[PDB]
């Protein structure tokens, strides 16, 4: 079957029913500081190529909702990164993409409202907003060094594919 | 004239209740469906599932509102309405072949079942053991009994069989009725006594019928002939050979006018002249798939819906085509300015 | 396909793949094949002594001695020369190809290998076409039993060579259908006045049972001379299998007709349903 | 013990319950009175004889008359018969079909066409229904 | 067996395997198609079959067989005309014939076949073997198998749909058969898309040709997708292969990089969802499902002998991957029970003759004396009729 | 005994055929007579098993352990007892009147014909299924002949059938035609004219 | 000139004979058999009749209360016609289950036989069945002539193709 995150800790935090998982990042956001050499973003990028072909994904825990989200976002990055023409130019569209306000759980336009819980109030809304942007910024950064050799056709080839047939857009 | 299709498969047999508000039909099945009329539509209201073989006959006792059925499964069941459901009561007929036809006696105290066992089972109810018992009329039946019809006196019974004969028997059951008054057919009527037997020796007798007062019995044979014998002219028999296919069902509509239908797929009229003692063709009653008749297959049953066999105003036909037609004598008379009844 | 092909596809392709590989430098694959041909012919392709660099093609004809009594060996040696070696026990003619020593143009040998059977039949016809061209009359006729119960007779005359076939019709009916095909061969000159004359009997053998048919082909110098000799041999030695083949294809055709008429009938019957 | 068809001796089985004047027919036939030949040749049929010979004889007499007629004179003859006559002709027309010889079936098919028109399919039915026939 | 070997013919939806009994491989493997013009004279004879019937300018190509069953008898009967007189070159009256059939083949189709073989070609004998039983006979050639048996689960995957067929003592448990909407064509179709979204220069009219080549020349089944995906990105040079083809029009060479599709292609057997929306069940589960449906008393014999047949089962490690995944499903299920039974031996046999397992099994049986005894003869056909071909007594195991 | 009590009797020979075995239980004065009570090794399952083998020769390969309950359905719905085997084999061989469609649990349709009467024929010809014996009908004959001459006629006029395996359409008629045969040979030693007097009717009541 | 009259007599005879009705067996308990086949109750069998065109072509019609057997003697002018007719009739009889009114074997003395039962006349307009038998008689005559020509037509091309290659 598909690949599920194994970062779910007995004491991991939650922002909605998504898992507020640590990330080794420098961008601002409520993500806990990460010690270990790998986080939910490295797990997402490592599982992408495989998982992207799947249509049915069983949410085992809240860590999977965070994983799903990142997998969907990577597809977004490829669409843009594809039309780029240098690792430096790619780094630009990556910041610009990370900033844009993509829809979030509970809004018209978000792909999995039946699976992701909606922010219960204005604070959760702001926290979640910020956690997603932090993930996006860091995702797009680490993903930008992979995709570039010249954006490798071995990543560009996925632009047309959608995890579970969904799209953050 | 008025045709209605209940299905495309055969309607093996039918029976209307007292009011002609409901009709039971066998859709070529092991079961019986009862339809009731609502406005200008037919609505199915019941399903009698009990026979474990095709139903061959159905008769509805008017006053007691009891339906009786017989089938190839060798059984017969009496149906009684308990609230909103019909419950069946098994009747041991003691036959080893399929039942073929059945008719309630006019007094509703007993019914008769014709079978392939070459016998007629006369059944009646004994309210001292709570069960239906029967007596068999055996001699001189040599083949399967295709049709039956009671005399208005609930004692004499007409029967047609594959041995080519139309007979009249006494079906007198002392335990439910009084000794019958004399009749031109004879004065002695002990159970099983053969009152009359046609002489012809060819053609299966598909249908038999007594007139309103019962002094005349008519039957139709496979050799495309129709006959009438009246006890008043010393049982003389008038005979008419047809130019068309065999008739399968017949009924009087007045003392001297018959209506029959069969493999030609349409009803016809026959009239009898007492003085001359001769039968005459009265004409086709259904004058205009691939056919120019209402029914698209053989008409196997006909029955009077109103006016009795003495002055019928409307009659019904059901056929192998699944259709049921209601004919109005009065209308038929207008539509056909040169028609002559009685 | 109306005319039956003269070459054996199994032989040709078995060889072509082997030469293609030998020529490419690959290590030889082992080969072991048994197969047949019309007239009770059995072939065998294999690696003698398991030496995969050597491929042998052998043929077995139950009537070989009769062909041999009419120049078969001499003719076969002319065509195959050194590829022809001592016959494999159980067979009559064996061809041997050293994969490590093939010619520049192979197809020439691949094509000739494919006609092995035909070349075994060749000499008997060249012998009599020869007689006729040298007016050597009186010579004994050749009798070749190409089947357990069918026979071919070849006799040369002053200006014509005759080939008479004694073929069998297994089914009692197949004889009739055969009379129809022969009747047409019989009047073929009405379509090809120069083509060979065909005579046919039904039980009675010519001057040269219920199921025996004698077909006689009269060949003229324009058919047996050195220039039309080969095409003529390619046609006459297949005649019998040509006739039986077409009789069967005739029955197959009638089946498609019967399938059509029956299907049509079934359509009408069902339209008779309410 | 199963080879004996016991049903043969069953007492519940069913059991069922002569000819024209040769000269008389030739008289009408010779004197041109065809219609009279027909009616005479259909007089007193061998319906109660067990001998198939006396029956075939009557068949021959009728068949002789049937062939003697002229295509254009058949309808006239057929129409002269009473329904019972038409019935009887039918049985004969059908009996003749059983012995085709010298194109007799050609004339019997013409007579059939006229008898049918006169008696209707019912006359055919009564041919199938007979328990004792010509 | 007399002087000549019998003819063995296995007609499949995509390819027909024909040859003579005794041989190890078929003498001809040709597309099961026939090209006709599109009937007076001999126009019924103007047709070609196999490859010679695929690209014929003036001829309409047809496929007489759908889902392994003959859909057009006219066309099928002619196909046999050339199979016998053109390719095999056998006098049909001198050779017994062995034909094959799919399990869902009706006894009616069997009589239609016998009518054609006896009425048209006059063969001296005919036997119609079930494809699954032949696959099991062919596996006997395998090392993994010690004693001959005709009880086993057969996985037949060719070109149409794949079938999980259970067989007990020679007869198929037809009521327990299961099909899988994934086969040779589906895999090529999937590899084709993987090539469109990445490689360039591929001649449009040769897309399927290239996908099918790559499928049979570079594909295989891997144990894990991410690890596999990682081996490629971590070393590229050792996992990215090169396929060059011939531009049919430019008559020139065009090369593309062969990558992920190598293992993603066969994967659809285990993750159908990758390419088929209407089907999600992994093959290992269907095999498990079929076996659990069979009588208890024969489930272990079935698990112990999962034989392969068909070109689509030729992918490297297919058997290994099937045995692993099936051992897990049965191991887990057997664990829950214990929580709330002797371990079940799951064994998937693989051999060299798989690409043509049926034909091979048929060739081996038709070379034995028993085959000639169980074969229905011409005398039998004449006296009893085509119904004697309804039942073809199984043979080969008991002795 | 209980069976006979249902039809208001005390004396008579009962033929009970179920799923496992068929018995012929004579009863006199209200109590069974074990000294005559014989047993027939063939019954329900056997006939179902036999139907499976017959359907195999027709091209239908059912699995004895997997489809046993399916064939039983077929057997109960389409099988019956021939009255005259010769006549039955003529209908199967020369026509399609006996052919009936039957849908299997998976949707596939099969045609069943002559095997409809051939399967139940085991009850009368045990050798068809490799079982030595005489056949339900003939067994019945002996049990009543090897008994009290005075109570022999009484038994013959009181044979009752019970058990699901006695529901085959035609069974009663086949027994009667078979008893008359044995009675005409092994008793009347040949003279047909005395056959008529031999009274015998088998009660095949509606229930049980 | 003699076909039309012949088919008109056959048609009238079928219409008269195809007047059937469901009949449970009076001989065998709960059985139901085409009486014209088992013939176990003489009173249920009608009189066998024949309609002949000539000494060769004819039709035999056997009726009973629930079934009718019809046997046709086809026209066969020569040997090739005889074997063609025999193959076609055999072709159809082998397929009698799809041809539900066909007999697997004809009555001795005929080429093909029908068995029309009450069940057939129940779910199929009898006049349509009558039509079919008449249509069948004509159509098989034609198809046979088309087969005869085909064999001859193809025989000629086959003889020419071979001969013209020398
Ligand atoms: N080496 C290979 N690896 C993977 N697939 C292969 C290989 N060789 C052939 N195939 C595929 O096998 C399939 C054909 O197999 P096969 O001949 O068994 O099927 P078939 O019998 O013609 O059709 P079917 O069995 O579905 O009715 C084709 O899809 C072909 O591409
Ligand atoms: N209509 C039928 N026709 C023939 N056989 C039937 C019919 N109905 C049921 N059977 C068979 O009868 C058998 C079951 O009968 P029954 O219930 O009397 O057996 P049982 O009493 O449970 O066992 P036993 O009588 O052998 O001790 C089964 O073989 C069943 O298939
Ligand atoms: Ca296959
Ligand atoms: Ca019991």
């Amino acid at each position: 079957p598909a690949y599920h995150s194994s970062l779910m800790d007995p004491d991991t935090k939650l922002i909605g029913n998504m898992a507020l998982l640590p990330i080794r990042s420098q961008f601002k956001g409520p993500a806990p500081r990460e010690t270990k050499d790998t986080d939910i973003v490295d797990e997402a990028i490592y599982y992408f190529k495989a998982n992207v072909f799947f249509k049915n994904y069983e949410i085992k825990n809240e860590a999977d909702r965070t994983l799903i989200y990142i997998t969907l976002y990577i597809s977004e990055c490829l669409k843009k990164l594809q039309k780029c023409n240098s690792k430096s130019q790619g780094e630009k569209e990556m910041y610009t993409l990370g900033i844009t306000n993509f829809p979030i759980p509970g809004e018209p336009g978000f792909p999995l409202n039946a699976i992701y819980a909606k922010p219960a109030n204005k604070q959760e809304d702001e926290v979640m907003r910020a956690y997603l942007q932090q993930l996006r910024q860091e995702t797009g950064l680490r993903l930008c060094e992979k995709v570039f050799d010249k954006p490798s056709k071995w990543w560009t080839c996925f632009v047309k594919r959608q995890f579970m047939n969904k799209s953050l857009s | 004239m008025a045709y209605h299709s209940f299905l495309v498969e055969p309607i093996s047999c039918h029976a209307w209740n007292k009011d002609r508000t409901q009709i039971a039909i066998c859709p070529n099945n092991h079961e019986v469906h009862i339809y009731e009329k609502s406005g200008n539509k037919w609505v199915q209201v019941h399903e009698l599932k009990e026979h474990n073989g095709q139903v061959t006959g159905v008769d509805w006792a008017p006053d007691s509102n009891r339906i009786v059925t017989c089938g190839t499964d060798r059984n017969a069941y009496v149906w009684t309405l308990k609230g909103r459901t019909w419950k069946p009561t098994l009747v041991i007929l003691r036959i080893n072949r399929a039942a073929r036809c059945v008719r309630w006696a006019p007094n509703e105290k007993k019914f008769a079942v014709g079978s392939g066992s070459r016998v007629i089972s006369i059944c009646y109810f004994e309210q001292e053991n709570d069960w239906w018992v029967c007596k068999h009329i055996k001699k001189p039946i040599r083949s399967t009994v295709l049709s039956l019809d009671w005399h208005p006196n609930s004692v004499l019974l007409a029967a047609g069989s594959c041995d080519f004969k139309c007979r009249i028997f006494s079906a007198y059951i002392k335990e439910v009725e009084e000794r019958p008054a004399p009749t031109p057919w004879g004065s002695k009527m002990p159970f099983g006594e053969l009152m009359f037997e046609s002489s012809s020796s060819c053609g299966w007798v598909h249908g038999v019928c007594f007139s309103a007062n019962g002094s005349r019995v008519a039957w139709v044979s496979h050799d495309s002939t129709v006959c009438l014998a009246d006890a008043d002219k010393k049982m003389a028999v008038a005979t008419l050979a047809s130019e068309t296919l065999p008739l399968l069902a017949v009924t009087f509509i007045t003392e001297s006018s018959l209506v029959a239908a069969g493999h030609d797929c349409f009803p016809v009229l026959f009239t009898y002249d007492s003085a001359a003692g001769k039968l005459s063709f009265g004409g086709r009653l259904d004058v205009p798939a691939g056919l120019d008749s209402l029914h698209k297959n053989s008409v196997s049953q006909i029955s009077v819906l109103s006016g009795g066999k003495a002055k019928c105003s409307q009659f019904c036909t059901t056929g192998m085509d699944g259709g049921m037609s209601i004919w109005d004598v009065r209308s038929l008379e207008s539509a056909l300015k040169d028609l002559k009844i009685v | 396909m109306i005319l039956l092909e003269v070459n054996n596809r199994i032989i040709e392709e078995t060889l072509a793949l082997k030469f293609e590989n030998a020529a490419a430098g690959n290590k030889p694959e082992a080969v072991e094949v048994t197969f047949a041909d019309f007239d009770g012919v059995l072939y065998h392709i294999s690696n003698p002594n398991g030496d995969k660099t050597k491929v042998m093609v052998s043929i077995s004809l139950k009537f070989y001695k009769e062909l041999q009594a009419h120049g078969a060996d001499e003719l076969l040696k002319r065509v195959y020369g050194s590829y022809l070696v001592n016959p494999e026990s159980g067979y009559n003619v064996s061809l041997l190809y050293d994969l490590e020593n093939l010619p520049a143009s192979k197809d020439s040998i691949v094509h000739q290998a494919g006609m092995l059977k035909r070349n075994c039949f060749a000499s008997v016809f060249e012998k009599y076409f020869q007689f006729q061209e040298e007016g050597k009359e009186g010579e004994n006729r050749a009798v070749i039993h190409y089947r357990d119960d069918e026979t071919m007779y070849v006799e040369s005359k002053k200006d014509r060579v005759t080939v008479v076939f004694s073929t069998v019709f297994k089914d009692d009916d197949d004889v009739v259908i055969g009379k129809v095909f022969m009747q047409e061969f019989k009047e073929g000159r009405r379509a090809s006045h120069t083509a060979p004359q065909v005579l046919f009997s039904h039980r009675e053998p010519p001057l040269e049972g219920d199921n025996i048919g004698y077909i006689t082909f009269v060949l003229f110098p324009r058919h047996t001379n050195a220039s039309a000799r080969d095409n003529t041999i390619n046609l006459i030695h297949t005649f019998r299998d040509y006739l039986h083949y077409h009789i069967k294809c005739s029955k197959a055709y009638i089946h498609t007709r019967m399938r059509a008429k029956t299907s049509d009938f079934l359509k009408v019957l069902n339209r008779a349903r309410p | 013990f199963r080879k004996v068809d016991v049903d043969e001796y069953d007492e519940n089985k069913f059991v069922d319950e002569a000819g024209p004047d040769e000269g008389e027919v030739d008289s009408c036939l010779r004197q041109g009175n065809m219609t009279a030949a027909l009616q005479a040749a259909l007089k007193n049929p061998p319906i109660n004889t067990k001998s198939q010979a006396v029956k075939d004889r009557a068949g021959s007499i009728v068949l002789k008359v049937l062939i003697s007629f002229k295509a254009n004179d058949i309808e006239k003859a057929v129409q002269s018969l009473d329904k019972n006559g038409v019935d009887l002709l039918m049985k004969y027309i059908y009996k003749g079909f059983e012995s085709p010889s010298d194109n007799s079936s050609a004339v019997l098919l013409q007579w059939h066409e006229k008898a049918l028109a006169a008696g209707g399919v019912g006359s055919i039915v009564r041919v199938l229904t007979a328990r004792k026939t010509v | 067996a007399g002087r000549l070997p019998a003819c063995v013919v296995d007609c499949g939806t995509g390819y027909t395997k024909l040859g003579y009994a005794g041989n190890t491989e078929p003498q001809f493997i040709i597309p099961s198609c026939i090209a006709i013009k599109e009937m007076k004279g001999v126009d019924d004879l103007d047709f070609f079959i196999g490859d010679e019937a695929i690209e014929k300018p003036t001829y309409a190509t047809k496929w007489p067989i759908r889902h392994g069953i003959v859909e057009d008898w006219d066309l099928m009967e002619r196909f046999m005309e050339q199979v016998i007189f053109k390719y095999l070159r056998a006098e049909p009256e001198d050779h017994y014939f062995l034909l094959t059939e799919p399990p869902l083949n009706t006894p009616e189709n069997r009589e239609y076949t016998a009518e054609i073989m006896f009425e048209s070609f006059n063969v001296p004998g005919l036997y119609i073997a079930v494809q699954a039983v032949l696959a099991l006979a062919a596996s006997w050639t395998s090392r993994q198998v010690g004693e001959r048996t005709l009880t086993g689960t057969v996985i037949d995957s060719g070109d149409g749909v794949t079938h999980v067929i259970p067989v007990a003592e020679g007869y198929v448990i037809g009521s327990c058969i299961k099909h899988i909407p994934i086969a040779g064509r589906d895999i090529t179709y999937f590899i084709q898309q993987l090539l469109r979204d990445r490689e360039v220069g591929i001649p449009p009219e040769q897309s399927l040709e290239t996908a099918k080549a790559v499928k049979e020349r570079y594909s295989y089944v891997c144990p894990d997708l991410v690890k596999e995906f990682n081996k490629y990105d971590t070393d590229g040079s050792k996992w990215i292969k090169q396929y060059t083809g011939i531009n049919a029009i430019s008559k020139k060479e065009f090369s593309i990089d062969v990558g992920y599709e190598r293992f993603l292609g066969p994967e659809i057997f285990f993750h159908p969802e990758f390419a088929n929306p209407d089907f999600t069940q992994p093959i290992s589960e269907v095999v498990d499902e079929v076996i659990q449906n069979c009588p208890i008393d024969v489930r272990r014999p079935l698990y112990k002998n999962i034989v392969l047949s068909g070109g689509s089962t030729m992918f490297r490690d297919f058997g290994r991957r099937l045995q692993r995944d099936l051992k897990r499903t049965v191991d887990a299920r057997l664990k829950l029970s214990e929580e709330l039974p002797k371990p079940i031996d799951v064994q998937v046999i693989t051999h060299h003759m798989q690409r043509y397992a049926v034909w091979f099994g048929g060739s081996m049986l038709a070379s034995t004396p028993e085959f000639y005894q169980v074969c229905h003869t011409k005398k039998d056909y004449e006296e009893i009729g085509p119904s004697i071909c309804r039942h073809n007594p199984v043979f080969g195991v008991m002795s | 005994v209980l069976t006979l009590y249902a039809q208001g009797l005390l004396t008579g020979v009962v033929v009970d055929s179920g799923d496992g075995v068929t018995h012929i239980c004579p009863v006199y004065e209200g109590f069974s007579l074990p000294h005559l009570t014989r047993r027939l090794d063939i019954a329900g399952r056997d006939i179902t098993r036999y139907l499976i083998k017959l359907l195999l020769l027709r091209g239908y390969a059912f699995n004895h352990s997997a489809d046993f309950e399916t064939v039983r359905m077929i057997k109960e719905k389409l099988c019956y007892v021939g009255y005259n085997i010769e006549q039955e084999q003529k209908l199967a061989l020369e026509t399609t009147v006996l052919v009936e469609s039957y849908t299997l649990p998976d949707g596939r349709i099969i045609k069943v014909g002559g095997e409809r009467f051939e399967a139940p024929e085991a009850l009368f010809q045990p050798h068809l299924i490799n079982v030595e014996g005489v056949g339900v009908a003939e067994l019945l004959f002996n049990t009543i002949q090897a008994a009290d001459i005075d109570t022999r006629s009484e038994f013959y006029k009181h044979i009752v059938l019970s058990g699901g395996s006695t529901m085959y359409p035609g069974l009663p008629s086949r027994l009667e035609r078979e008893l008359k045969q044995l009675y005409l040979e092994r008793v009347l030693k040949g003279d047909v004219e005395k056959l008529s007097k031999f009274k015998i009717r088998i009660e095949d009541p509606p229930r049980r | 000139a003699t076909l039309r009259p012949y088919l008109s007599a056959v048609r009238a005879t079928l219409q008269a004979a195809l007047c059937l009705e469901n009949f449970s067996s009076q001989v065998v308990e709960r059985h139901n058999k085409p009486e014209v086949e088992v013939r176990s109750s003489k009173e249920l069998l009608l009189q066998p009749v024949t309609i002949s065109r000539n000494e060769k072509e004819k039709v035999l019609i056997e009726g009973s209360i629930n079934s009718v057997r019809v046997s046709i003697a086809v026209k066969q002018a020569d040997e090739i016609e005889k074997i063609l007719c025999h193959k076609f009739m055999r072709f159809m009889m082998m397929r009698a289950e799809n041809f539900f009114i066909l007999r697997r074997k004809p009555v001795e003395g005929y080429d093909i036989s029908f068995l029309i039962t009450n069940f057939h006349t129940e779910q199929m307009y009898k006049h349509k069945l009558v039509d079919f038998v008449i249509h069948f008689m004509e159509e098989i005559d034609k198809e046979i002539s088309e087969m005869k020509l085909s064999v001859n037509a193809r025989a000629r091309i086959v003889a020419e193709e071979f001969l013209k290659n020398f």
